[PDB]
């Protein structure tokens, strides 16, 4: 059995930690709902 | 039970200890997470129970307690807001600007920030706050890192 627990307020943050690329990948999306790369 | 708006975390008592499985949005009285993290099963607030409504395994969402209510949007242009819900560690803002994912059916936002799997369900926001998707499904890259998707549904 699964239960959920409060981790916080949905706000965004002035002065937050600004990491991470901006990519452009060529994907496909199976039945499933699975993500795999095209190349 | 607790119902107050706000990100949570989704844990099961089945494996070993207390094990996160993923995060999920509560907002409008609707709890809105990954289908791949609880199976479309049901899950519990405290002494309240909260009961699937409607959920899609190919878009990989699933709301609680009534239809789908995030119907913000990405810009393609602005830098976004990962609140980050890792296991074990405490709630946290990660801003990035998102790369895209062309496909056969249209262009979708990704955010590529690496991040444990018990991790998804963690909501994306735009400046004005608002949730722009679900962080949790995506691809793995010729680097082994993670870029997933800016999952967002639809609000009838
Ligand atoms: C290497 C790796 N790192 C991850 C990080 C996060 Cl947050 C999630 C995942 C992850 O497995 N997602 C996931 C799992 C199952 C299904 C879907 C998606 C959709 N269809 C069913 C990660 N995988």
């Amino acid at each position: 059995d699964m239960y959920i627990e409060r981790a916080g307020d949905i706000t965004w943050e002035k002065d937050a930690e600004v990491t991470g690329n901006s990519p452009r990948l060529d994907v496909a999306l199976d039945e499933s709902g699975d993500f795999s790369l095209v190349e | 039970g607790e119902t107050t708006d706000g990100v949570y975390r989704v844990m099961t008592r089945r494996l070993l200890g207390s094990t996160q499985v993923g995060v999920g949005v509560m907002q409008e009285g609707v709890f809105h997470t990954m289908w791949h993290v609880t199976k479309g099963a049901a899950l519990r607030s405290g002494e309240g129970r909260l009961d699937p409504y409607w959920g899609d395994v190919k878009q990989d969402l699933v709301s609680y307690c009534g239809p789908w209510k995030l119907d913000a949007a990405w810009d393609g242009l602005s830098e976004v807001q990962l609140l980050a819900v890792p296991p074990g560690e405490r709630a946290k803002n990660i801003q990035t600007l998102p790369g895209i994912f062309k496909t056969k059916d249209g262009d979708i936002g990704a955010v590529a920030l690496d991040y444990p799997a018990g991790t998804s369900g963690s909501p994306i926001l735009d400046k004005c706050g608002r949730v722009i998707g679900l962080y949790g499904n995506g691809v793995v890259i010729k680097n082994g890192s993670y870029v997933s998707a800016i999952t967002q549904g639809k609000r009838e």
